[PDB]
This record gives C-alpha cells, structure tokens and sequence, in this order.
RNA sequence: GUUUUCGUUGUUUUUU
C-alpha cells in the first residue's frame, strides 16, 4: 500500500525542474546536472556522445536510485568549452544522427518492400 | 457480456498493454571479434560456441 | 510373458487407483462402521430386565425389554416449518446444516409377570460425504450437474453446521503383544514384560499387565518376580499366581516357562522365585493372597476373597485370550511363556524389544474412532431407560416410552467431538484428546486431498525424544519421508505412501481355521522336552498353537493369500529363528501392493514376476479377456499386500533390473547392490515403482532425488500452502478464504504419478522465464527480481474471495435484532464508517466497490431499557478492498435470516511478495524492473524473474538446474517433459538435444546489459522454470501503531494485527537495551508507550490506601488517617495490579517513598 | 483458464490461436510442428500455448442461476 | 451488465492488453495533455461489446 | 427496487421485510440478492 | 459533538 506511482516517471512536478545544474568546482569547468524524469536510455547516449568530444574532460552519469526514473550526470570539459555548451552540442549532434538514421531507414524500407 | 471501453494514448513504459513490441533483438560483432563475451567453456571456446 | 518395464508398472498403478483410489480406506472404514460396527455396538448387551418382586399372591412383575434391529434413513433435513425436504449437501453448506441422517431401532417389550417392533428415533448421525447412503450416491454426473458439486472434490469428510470437519485417523500401538523393556537401574525393577492384553475385536482396551523383575546381580538378593495384577494393591509373585491360576506345583510353572531345558542359568535364576512363593503351596492360599491385596472391600472374608481373586485372574487378566472359564490352563501356559520371554530378554540373549517397528502398531481410522465414541455415548444411552423406568415403575403408569428415550444422547457427544475437537464428553473436558477432527482446508485442492490422508501419533511431548519424530527404516515405502510439520509438530503427524491401504477389519475366525488346517498342536501340548524346537503360533498377537513342520503351513498360507480365500490384506509372518509364527488381521495394519517375484525356487519366474505383459495387456483393456481389475491382480497371486512386519521378513527387489540375480563407468546413473560376496539374491518381491515410496505431495517435485532431503521436506511443507486453484465450483462455496489463479499452467517438468494426479487439470503454478546472474544486486538474500511486463500482462495475477457470515439472533423468544440501515436517530453509539452502502435490508448490492471503513452488513440490536437501538453491523475489514462477488440470503436451521456475503479482489505481485519453486527455493520479491533496463538475449529475450546465485553453493539444488534444462528443451520442442524420480534420464543427452535445438548444451546465452545493450561478459543460463505463488504477501503484515485500542484489563496496547496490535517487547529485547544503556528509551517504552497511572499513597503505612480526589484536592489515608503525608506516583498500571493481588493474598507490600536505613 | 491476451514472457498477440490450436490437435498431429504452424517461434510463446490450462469448460458445464 | 462466470477485473485487464490498430496514435491527445473534463473522442476512443 | 433471484429455477423477484426467506414460486429458501444493474468502471490494467 | 464504543476461554493449523 506504499509503492510509488507510474506516470511520475516522466511527468515533471512543479517544484523540481527537468534540468538542475549546479557548479562542480571540484574540478575546473565542471558541473553536476540533475535530470529528473530520465533513465539510462538518454543518459548513456549523452555520456558516450560527450566522451567523443575532445573538450569533454570528465563525463559520467549515475541513476542514483533505480526505484526513481531520474539520474545525475557530472560533466567536466576543457578550459575552452563549458559543460552546458558541450551538452547542447551533444544533443544537437545526436539530433542530426537520428535524422540521418530515420532518413536512411525510410529510404531503404521503401526500396526494400 | 455488455461492456463499454475507453482507450487512451499510451506507451509500453506505462503498461505492456500499450507495448508496441514484444521483444526487439539487438546484436553485433557476430564472432566476438570485439571480445565482449568470454565464450565460457568446458573444453574449448570457439567450438563450444555456435556461429 | 516378458520383462516388466516402467510403463507396465504405471498401468498396474492405474488398475490400483481405478479400483481403490486413495479414499478407499476411509470409505470402507465408514461403511464398515455402519455395516458391522454400529449393529454390534447396539447389540453388545441385548438384554434389559426390570422387576417388581412383591405382590400383585407373590409375583415377579417382570418388565423386560428386548433389543432388535436398527434402521437407516436417507438424509432429510426437516425444515422448521414442516416443509420437510430431502437434504442436499449444497443446501446444508448454504444454510449451515449438518450432513446427518436419522436412525431408528426396535426395542421390543416382553412382559413376564410370574408367581415365583416399536420404532423409536435413536438420533441423527453425521455422515461421511461418500458413504453408500450419501444423498448423492446413485445420482449420476448430470444430476451432479444439477446440484452444483465439484467433480474433483472427492468427499471423504463430514458436514456439520455448514462446516466441513475431517476425522484425522489416530495411530496407536497394536495390543496383545509382549513388550519387555529395560527399567532404570536405580529402581527395584529391571525388566518390564508388558502386554496390553485387550479384546482384538473392536480393538478396544480391556486391561493390560506388566510383569516386573526384581533384584540385581550380586545385589538386591534373588531375582524375584512380583507383578501388580490389574486392580490389586501389591506386587504378587508370579509363582503364587500360577498356584492361584490352577498349576500349584512349580514344575508346571516351568513347563509353562521353561522351554529350553538344556539351560541351567534360568533354572538357578528362577530358584529365588520358587523360594519366595514357597510360602504359597496351593491354589486356595494363593487366591486368598491375591484377594487380600486385590483392592476389594473389607469384610469380604476368605471365601469371597478367593472368588474375586479367581474372577480377576479370569476376567481382565488376558481378556484377549479369554474372560470365561476353561482356558485358565491356556492362561497358565501363556503367562509362563510370556515370563520366559521376559527372562530371556533380561538375560540379553535376545535384542531388547524395539519401540517403533510398525508391526506392533495399528492405525485407528474414522471407522473405529466413531465406533469407540458411539460405544461411550450408547453406554450412556442404555442406562437412562433404567433411570426413568424406575420413577414410573412405582406409579406403574401407562408410560409413553417415547419420552424416556432422550434421543439427543447421541447427537451432542459427536457434535462436540467433531466441532470442538475433544473425543469424549464435555463434562469430562479433562483427559480428552484434541485434534482428531479438524476443519477441512480448501486453500488449494491438495489442501484437501493430502489433508484426507494424514496419520498422527498422539503421545505428546511428555518426554521430548526424537524417536516419535525421527524417520526409521521401517518407514521406507510405507509413508512419505519428506512431509513433516514445522518445529512443534515436525516428525509427528505423518502421511501415508502412495499405494497404501489400511485393513478395514476381517473376522479372525477364518484365519483361525486356516491355521488349524495344518494340524496345530495346542498350547497345553507345548513342552520343554517334546517341543524343544517347535514353532509357536500366534493370531493378532494371541498365542494359539504350536507346530513342528511350519514350512508347509507358511507356504500354504502365503499361496492362499495369493489366491484370495485369506483376505488379501491379512498379515502372515514366520519367525523362523525364534521358532514362531504370527498372523495379524486386526484393523489398522497398513499394506502396500508388492509385485510377486516367485520365491519358491521351481521355475525361471523365480527371480522374475508372476505378473507379465499378459496381465499388463489385460489391465490395459480395463477388463478381462474372459473383469480384470485391481483386485484381479491382487487375487491372481501376481501382486499381494504386505505390511511392515511382513516386510522385515521379506527381501524385495527395487527395480525390474535386479529381479534375476545378475553376474560401464557412467556418471549419470544410480547404483544397485554390489553383489560381490552375496553372489545370489532371491528377492521375494519387487515394488511396482521405487518412485512410489513417495507421497501425494512428493509426486509433484521434478526429480526430488537430485536435491537435499531438508529441501525436499521444505518442498513438502510449502506445497500445501502454495497458491493455486482448489475447486471448480469455488464460486458456489462461501468460504473464509478462496484463491484462484488467473492462468493455471501445467508444469513443464512432470512426474508420471502426476498423470494420475490430473495436475494438467488442476495445476498449481506457472512456467515463467528465469535467468541466473547477479545483475541488479537486489537479488541477494532470498530476494528475486521480476519482469514488470509479465506482471502487466497478468503473470501470477489471481482472485481472492472472502465470505463474511452474519445472522439475526434471539435475545428472548420475540426479542430479536434486525438487519437494517443504521441512522443517527434510531441507532446510538454509531461508527465513523459510511453506512450509505446499505440500501434496504442492511445488505449491500452485489458488485459494489467495497472498501474498509464502510459497512457491508448493517445490524441493529435492542438496548435494555425510545431510542433503544445500537449499531451491531459488521463492516468490511479496514485495509481490504474489492467488489462484492456474491450475496447469499437464507435462514438458519430454525428461523433467523443468515447471510453469506463473499467479496472478490484481484491480487497482483508487488515488491516483497513471497514465492517458492519446486526445489525448496523460497524468497520474496526484492525489486521489480521493467523490460528496457534488464539485459536481453541475442534474440532480445528477457527473463520473467531473476534469482540469487548464492543459493546453489548453499542450498545446492541440482534438480532445479535439471528442471530448467528440461523446461527449455520442452518449450523449444513443444511437449510436456517428464521428471519422475528413479528414472533413467541423463542430463548429457538433454544437453545434446539442446545442441540439436540450436542452443548451448549447458544453457548459457549472452545477455546484453539492458541499460547499455553491451554484451555481458558471461553467458547467462537463461530459460523457463515452473514456480508457484505462495500465501504470504507483503501488505498483510505491514502494520504501524502509534496509539490504538487497549486491552480491557491491562490498559495496555492490544495484541494482533487484526485489532491494531502493538509490538510485544520481548524480555531479551529488554536485556539487550539494558546492555545498550537505554534507560530513558526503555522507560518511555514502559511509561508512555505502555501503562502509566498516577496514584496517591500514604507516607505512614506506605500503601495505596488513600481516598483520592484531585478536584477536591483531598487525599485521606483511611488506613493511617494520613492526609498531608500523601505522595503522587506515576507508575505503570501493571504495578498497581501486582500490588492489588499482593494485598488480596493477605500480603502487605508496603511501598515506601523513603529509605528506612 | 483462458490463454493470456499478451504473451507474459514476450508480449505477442497469441489469444486468437486457441481454436486454431484445437483444430490442429484434432488431426492426430504432433504438438511442436502445430505450434510452429501457429507462428509460435519463441519457446516462451511456445510453452505458453503448450502448457496453458483452460478451465472454463467445467465451470460452464455447471448450470448457472440464469 | 454481466452474467458470465468470470471476474470483471479479469476481462477488463484482458481487454486492456488487446492491441488496437494505432497507425495514428500520435494525433491522439493524452488524457492529461487534453484539457477536457472526463473523456472526449480526441483523447479517448470508445469501444463496445454486447454478446 | 431491491430485486432478488432464486437459486437455480431462475425466478426473479423482490422480497420485503414482511416475508420469510422463500423463493416465491419454486419454494426455494436459498435465494440470492439480484445483482445491481448499475455500471462499474474498471482500469483494464 | 468537539470527541466518540470490544472481549475472552478453549481448539486446530501456522509463520525465518
Ligand atoms: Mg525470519
Ligand atoms: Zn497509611
Ligand atoms: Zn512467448
Ligand atoms: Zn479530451
Ligand atoms: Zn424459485
């Protein structure tokens, strides 16, 4: 009679944000990003994409608790690029990759059948 | 049996009844050339494990 | 004729169950009850005489009542408004009635005034639901289709007041056997030769006798023997009672005792007995000697003393041998030989008598138990005729004779024994056995079947011991060796084996004739010199003949039992070494059907089975090729019943392999006896199947022989409490609890006895997918990880049903409470729950979404005196939700409306829910994860559940691995896999077939991390397994209490999760807190969390003897006139109670707020 | 009783095959090949149909109140 | 109204499990994204059964 | 309003608090409160 | 109307 709910795994509450960035002065040009309503699906993707970025000096994430659809990701970049900016770059890069994926898939699906 | 039903948009994440798929098969490296699995064996690794 | 394989044995078992089944013992027991037992109990004293000796000149006005035949009626329930109808069990359950039928007798009268027919209702007898006189006996299935009964529900119980009670059979020691025991050394007694000498017929206790041996070696003078006869007040020497019993010379006493005259030690050891009994030299002085100590009254004088001693030597002494005259010589010979066995056991020349071998024990079924209870109740029936035909005989009125017969005599004893559980009378509440009858469980279908085949040993923990609880070799193949209760009752309360049958009781006289057919030598003929090596023959324990050529007679008895003239269950045992022989036909000796390997070495079938493929084919027909039933095999001499006492004298082949005496390096096979020195083996029999040593529950486990026996026992225990589907018409039953699986699934791994169990038709569990690894880390410590997709699709979803029973009551004759909607005006002391669900008659409509804090059955009860009505409703349980399944409205037996409301709920697994495998593998859910996060296979396949690898090193369940492998193989190949124990299946072949299935032979397969899709480095053993849901949930134990109801007396939090119980703080918890330095914490646990009252005590007397009033601020110590020296005390109320009883016991515990010093 | 609408282990549409499965059974046919005919490829889907226990036929052969 | 011999939760949950032909489920608005009280067609397709 | 149904004779009827428990035509004392025609809503999951 | 009202004996079976 105590288990949590299911729609909250992606529905944003008013008080907490989807994205909560705090400065990680632990190493220079590092921040800690709290993604509510998230899980490994986007987290590992963004982690690998940032790891492919030469500016990104530290990249990691952790789903602090599997019983909560959320995770936190620590991102440090080189002295040139900011962690947040590296994050938008990674998101946009995966955007374009997905566009190419969908296009090639649709084309060869059409020519296939 | 007299029943009325309301169907609303949903995903597998909220219930398997909305699940678009049963299972999705995902593979790569069809010979373990990238060394992602050990080929656990009692005698030998390549022959105990199929192609 | 050809070799016997396993499937032929299965066909044999099919014949066995098609004629017998598994209730045959109970059916025949209760039928024997109302076909031989009842009539004998009625006519055991058929003579009732009265008289008026005086005048009427002089006369014996002889009122003489003779008994006659009984009458049996078909069940008819006789409504309380004269609308009499024949009663159906369904109606009985609906209206809470008793499956009981009326009985009648003919107590005719015969008047004999000398100068010197009538049909009364005896009572109403509850009936076992599948006897021959049951309401639905002749009625066929379509009729059953009209009366709504579960065809798989197989009766065997009793229905009383809508509650189904089963009479648990009670195992007790078989009587009329010598029991010599080694008495404790620091005691004058050395060896106690005991015999519970009681009438074999009826198997009821008449008396018993224990002969005690006095003295020590080089200590305690001579080896004198003085036994206390029944109802005597002194140990009388045995030689003296021999004088009293007819044989006064001592050489006769030895001729009765001495039977190996070549021995001198026993002569010189019985010399002191002769010396002490030498004071007695005739029967007269010996009988007077006995009578003096005979516990008789005073003034009886020597003549009547001798007469009473002779009677008590005659009656209640060896009553199973005789109670009448003429066999006191047989008494002398039997007592002499029994003393001789005592002496030989004392010398330790023989192994001391064993106390567990079933051959000396029987089982009292429902039949003889009811026979004994009816004996009791009827012995208090025949006498109330006397105690009323005396108050009217003086008036000599025209007595109706239908008013002196208090017919409810035999209703209430049975009602109380079957309802409360005490087999006796309520007045004699003390010394009564409790548990012989218990409520039938229908939690699962097996919760009935196995429940109907228990046995119990009612000894008690008086002396703990392990012998009543420890498995014994004699328990092989006769009982299930894995089904045992938990700690308090573990080892006890034992189950039968699979093929067992219980002796229903046959007349012993045919056996007497069969034995005497061989030139029996009487016990009088038994002589030390003549019969120096002759065979002593016993029946049912009574010693009834001698013989010198016993081979012919034992062979004839064996072959004749093979034939059928002897009842096929009658036990024949030949003690070759101790020149003895014994036949047992008493009720309760249990037999197993053994394939008859030819034991007489005269053919090649010697070392082979008389039953051959011809008999197998005939059975496969189901009939005979001119019927061939199970009794056909039994009476054809190819299969015969055997008991344990017979079993220890026979050598049995395990499997069809070692029948013929036989004359490489495989690590997947079992082992037969080596046969290295013993080059030959003539096994007299072979089991139909070694897998039949199992039990009904044990016939479920896939390969129970590949896993640890403790885990097998845990499986047996958990099998009865595993969730499933009990009965087909669960809906028409209004039961306290009902559980039905959404999707019953037949196990992938199956036994063959399974086929007979119909487990395809009532399966308990589902075949779900499990992989072995440590992926989540939550799988540790008896926790499992679950697939959420399967749960969403409804895997192990189920339906629970709870029936609340309510009824109107009669405070007076017209003063009655009613089921009505409570309100704020007519009803006082209301409850915070919502009453709105009630509509007109205090009954909610079927189908409403009921929950807690909501009244489902409204009731209003009169107040003892305008506004004189109280809420007496019974709302739904607080933390319970669901929808009303069904609402039954009926009346009671007489006139009050009785309502049965069953509510339905859907149960779905959640974190913490308890589950178990078929291999003892038990645990709760630790966490549930969705499809995407758990790893997948190459084909993208995820398991339904995940387990802890740490079980295998610890719990070591190889059979679970074999089950999973066979499950994968069957699911791929699409068929039902067999897992019968003691079979020839090999795991290596299954691995080869899995290779043929295009899958890894050892079941490993690469998982790909669900969070990353990366190939997990190890290849995971991943496939289906058959698991079972278990009754224990998580949310039924969640219970928090900050403050709730308190017990009426203790003023402390109540106990019980039902009524908001508090946590009982154990004393060891107190001690550990004390070691923890928790003073304030434990104090508030005892002060604020427990009882705490403040009082005003005196400072002079130091007692609570102070009239106290805070508002008045007056505190007067009536004991000491103290008002100013009064002190307030905030201490636990339990302390007040303690002080109270200390005062009440005239003890003065003077509390003092000061220090005397 | 009643085959699941969706496959517990996998999730494939399986419900509309029971009558077809019985049809295949009637012609004294092997089980596995019939299941393959039923498009039952994953042995989870395969034993779900192979080992399902429907029980309503005994329940329905009870004469209902209405 | 239901006169069968099965639980209504049983049939309801099974009905939920039934996939519905949904090539255009994207156009359907969510029961929480759609602002209407109760159900409207745009966020809710109605099914019926009578046997 | 409060409707009642017989045991197996399928007699549909309605008792009040004036009569004993007795199916009016069949003479069956095992009667059952007839189900509510009212709709019940489910979540189908 | 803040507040606001159930219990025991005996019996069986149980729970790491
Ligand atoms: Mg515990
Ligand atoms: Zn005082
Ligand atoms: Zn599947
Ligand atoms: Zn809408
Ligand atoms: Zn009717």
């Amino acid at each position: 009679m105590n288990a949590p709910d299911r729609f909250e795994l992606f529905i944003l509450p008013d008080d907490v944000p989807k994205l909560k960035i705090t400065p990680d002065s632990r190493v220079p040009n590092c921040i800690i990003i709290k993604f509510e309503r998230e899980d490994h699906t986007l987290a590992n993707l963004l982690r690998e994409e940032l790891a492919l970025y030469p500016d990104v000096t530290f990249v990691a994430y952790k789903v602090e608790h599997p019983l909560f659809a959320n995770f936190v990701m620590r991102l440090q970049t080189e002295e040139g690029t900011r962690p947040k900016q590296a994050l938008e770059r990674a998101c946009a890069s995966i955007i374009n990759k997905l566009k190419t994926l969908d296009h090639k898939f649709n084309e060869e699906w059409n020519i296939k059948n | 049996l007299n029943i009325r039903c309301i169907a609303k948009k949903g995903i597998a994440k909220e219930h398997a009844k909305w699940s678009p798929c049963s299972a999705i098969a995902f593979e790569y490296d069809p010979h373990n050339k990238l060394k992602h699995t050990d080929f656990w064996f009692e005698v030998d690794a390549k022959k105990e494990w199929p192609d | 004729d050809d070799t016997i394989t396993t499937e032929d044995c299965w066909t044999v078992i099919s014949a066995f169950f098609e004629e017998k089944g598994l209730v045959s013992q109970q059916l025949d027991s209760f039928d024997e009850f109302m076909e031989t037992s009842i009539q004998d109990l009625v006519w055991e004293e058929p003579r009732l005489i009265l008289d008026q000796p005086a005048q009427h000149d002089n006369i014996n006005k002889r009122y003489e009542i003779r008994f006659g035949k009984i009458y049996l009626s078909r069940p008819t329930m006789t409504e309380a408004d004269g609308t009499t109808h024949a009663m159906f069990p369904q109606e009985a359950r609906l209206r809470n009635l008793t499956y009981s039928s009326p009985v009648y007798l003919d107590m005719e009268k015969s008047m004999f005034t000398s100068i010197d027919g009538n049909k009364v209702h005896i009572g109403k007898v509850p009936i076992m639901l599948r006897s021959k006189f049951c309401s639905l006996r002749t009625l066929d299935e379509v009729d059953l289709y009209k009366m709504k009964e579960c065809p798989y529900d197989m009766g065997g119980y009793f229905v009383i007041n809508g509650s189904e009670k089963v009479l648990i059979a009670q195992e007790r020691s078989a009587a009329n056997i010598v029991q010599v025991f080694k008495k404790a050394a620091p005691s004058p007694i050395s060896h106690v030769a005991e015999i519970r000498s009681a009438l074999e017929k009826g198997s009821r206790l008449i008396s018993t006798m224990q002969i005690k041996l006095y003295g020590r070696e080089d200590k305690g003078t001579g080896r004198t023997i003085k036994a206390t006869l029944p109802y005597v007040k002194q140990d009388i020497p045995i030689v003296i009672v021999f004088r009293a019993l007819g044989v006064v010379p001592d050489g006769e006493i030895l001729q009765h005792i001495c039977y190996d005259e070549n021995d001198w030690q026993m002569l010189e050891m019985l010399k002191p007995c002769i010396e002490e009994g030498f004071v007695i030299q005739d029967k007269e002085v010996a009988l007077d000697f006995i009578g003096r100590r005979g516990s008789a009254a005073l003034g009886i004088r020597r003549e009547k003393r001798i007469q009473y001693a002779k009677d008590i030597l005659q009656k209640e002494l060896l009553p199973h041998i005789t109670q009448e005259e003429g066999f006191e010589t047989r008494k002398t010979f039997f007592l002499g030989y029994m003393v001789n066995r005592l002496l030989l056991c004392a010398l330790e020349r023989k192994d001391q008598d064993d106390r567990d071998h079933f051959g000396k024990k029987r089982l009292d079924l429902a039949g003889p138990l009811l026979a004994n209870l009816f004996r009791i109740l009827f012995r208090k029936l025949t006498r109330e005729i006397y105690r009323y035909m005396q108050r009217c005989i003086e008036t000599d009125r025209d007595f109706n004779l239908n008013l002196a017969v208090k017919s409810t005599t035999i209703t209430s004893g049975l009602k109380y024994s079957l309802a409360t559980g005490n087999w006796g009378e309520q007045k004699k509440a003390m010394s009564s056995r409790a548990g012989v009858s218990q409520v039938l469980n229908r939690y699962t279908y097996s919760s009935t079947l196995s429940h109907l085949r228990r046995t119990n040993t009612p000894i008690g923990r008086d002396g703990k011991l392990a012998k009543p609880r420890q498995l014994h070799n004699t328990h092989w193949g006769l009982v299930c060796p894995a089904e045992t209760p938990e700690g308090q009752a573990c080892g006890l309360v034992k189950n039968l084996s699979l093929l067992s049958g219980i002796s229903i009781g046959s007349p012993s006289e045919p056996i007497i004739n069969f034995l005497e057919e061989w030139g029996m030598e009487p016990l009088e003929d038994y002589d030390p010199a003549q019969h120096t090596k002759s065979t002593r023959i016993f029946v049912n324990g009574v010693w009834t003949g001698i013989h010198r050529d016993p081979s012919m007679l034992v062979s004839t008895m064996r072959d004749l039992r093979r034939s059928g003239a002897i009842s096929p269950e009658v036990s024949i045992i030949r003690d070759i070494r101790e020149r003895e022989f014994k036949i047992f036909t008493d009720v309760g000796r249990v037999y197993r059907p053994l394939f008859i390997v030819e034991d007489d070495e005269s053919k090649d079938n010697k070392g082979e089975l008389r039953i051959t493929k011809e008999h197998i084919r005939k059975i496969q027909q189901g009939y005979d090729d001119d019927v061939y039933g199970w009794s056909s095999l039994v009476t054809s001499g190819v299969i015969e019943y055997v008991d344990g006492e017979e079993e220890e004298t026979i050598m049995i082949a395990m499997t069809p392999e070692d029948l013929q005496t036989r004359s490489l390096n495989d690590t997947a096979k079992r082992i037969k006896p080596e046969m290295s020195t013993s080059s030959h083996h003539t096994f007299t029999h072979c089991e139909i199947h070694p897998s039949m040593i199992l039990g009904v529950a044990a016939s479920i486990i896939p390969f129970p022989d590949h896993n640890q026996s403790p885990r097998n026992t845990y499986q047996s225990a958990m099998g009865k409490q595993a969730m499933g589907v009990f009965l087909t018409n669960y809906n028409v039953r209004m039961d306290t609890m009902a559980n039905i699986l959404y999707y019953p699934q037949k196990p992938l791994a199956k036994t063959q006895a399974m086929e007979y169990l119909k487990f395809r038709e009532l399966p308990a569990g589902q075949n779900a997918i499990v992989a072995i690894a440590c992926y989540s880390g939550y799988n540790q410590e008896d926790s499992m990880i679950m697939n959420q997709s399967s749960i969403d699709r409804g895997l192990f979803r189920s339906l629970f049903f709870r029936s609340y029973m309510d009824q109107e009551k009669r405070f007076g004759i017209s003063i009655v409470e009613e089921f009505e909607k409570p309100t704020r005006a007519t009803t006082l002391r209301l409850k915070h729950g919502t009453y709105e669900k009630l509509d007109e008659d205090g009954l909610i409509a079927p189908g409403v979404r009921v929950s807690g804090d909501d009244i489902i059955i409204g009731k209003t009860t009169p107040i003892p005196p305008y506004h004189t009505k109280r809420d007496a409703s019974t709302p739904l349980r607080s933390t319970e939700n669901g929808i009303v399944d069904q609402v039954l409205l009926t009346t009671n037996q007489e006139g009050l409306k009785f309502v049965k409301v069953r509510m339905r709920t859907t149960k779905v697994p959640q974190i913490g829910d308890k589950f178990a495998s078929r291999h003892g593998q038990k645990g709760t859910i630790g966490v549930t994860y969705r499809h995407e996060d758990m790893p997948f296979s190459a084909e993208g396949i995820v398991p339904d559940l995940i387990i802890n690898p740490h079980a295998i090193p610890s719990r070591m369940t190889v059979a679970h691995l074999i089950e999973c492998l066979l499950s994968k193989v069957g699911s791929i190949r699409g068929y039902e896999g067999d897992a019968t124990p003691f079979t020839d299946l090999t795991v290596d072949a299954v691995s080869n077939l899995l290779r043929d299935n295009g899958y890894q032979s050892r079941g490993f397969e690469v998982m790909y991390n669900g969070h990353t899709g990366k190939k997990l480095m190890a290849q995971v053993f991943f496939g289906p397994t058959y698991y079972q849901r278990l009754r224990h949930m998580v949310d039924d134990k969640i219970h928090a209490r900050a403050r709730g109801p308190v017990q009426v007396l203790t003023r402390q939090p109540v106990e019980g999760r039902s009524r908001d119980g508090g946590l009982r703080f154990g004393e060891m918890e107190r001690d550990c807190m004390i070691a923890h330095g928790a003073a304030g914490f434990l104090k508030e646990r005892l002060m604020e969390a427990s009882d705490a009252f403040r009082v005003h005590v005196c400072g002079i007397c130091g007692l609570m003897s102070v009239i106290a009033n805070l508002k008045k601020n007056q505190f007067e110590c009536r004991s000491c006139k103290n008002k100013t020296n009064i002190y307030q005390l905030h201490i636990p109320y339990a302390a007040k109670l303690l002080f109270q009883e200390l005062m009440a016991m005239n003890i003065a515990p003077r509390l003092y707020t000061e220090r005397s010093g | 009783m009643i085959i699941p609408v969706r496959c517990f282990s996998c999730g494939k549409v399986v419900g509309d095959k029971w009558d077809a499965y019985l049809r295949l059974l009637e012609e004294g046919k092997q089980e596995g090949d019939a299941l393959d005919e039923l498009k039952l490829k994953r042995y989870c889907c395969r034993r779900m149909v192979l080992t399902h226990v429907d029980l309503i036929e005994k329940f329905l052969r009870y004469n209902p109140l209405e | 109204m239901n006169t069968s011999v099965l639980a209504d939760e049983f049939i309801s949950h099974r009905l939920g499990l039934i996939p519905l032909v949904s090539e255009d489920v994207e156009e359907m608005k969510y029961s929480r994204d759609c602002t209407c009280e109760d159900y409207c067609d745009e966020c809710s397709v109605v099914l019926e059964l009578s046997a | 309003g409060v409707k009642y149904t017989c045991g197996a004779c399928a007699h549909n009827f309605s008792l009040n608090k004036s009569d004993p428990v007795r199916c009016k035509e069949c003479g069956h004392r095992v009667i059952y409160k007839a189900r509510t025609k009212r709709m019940i809503q489910f979540d189908a999951r």
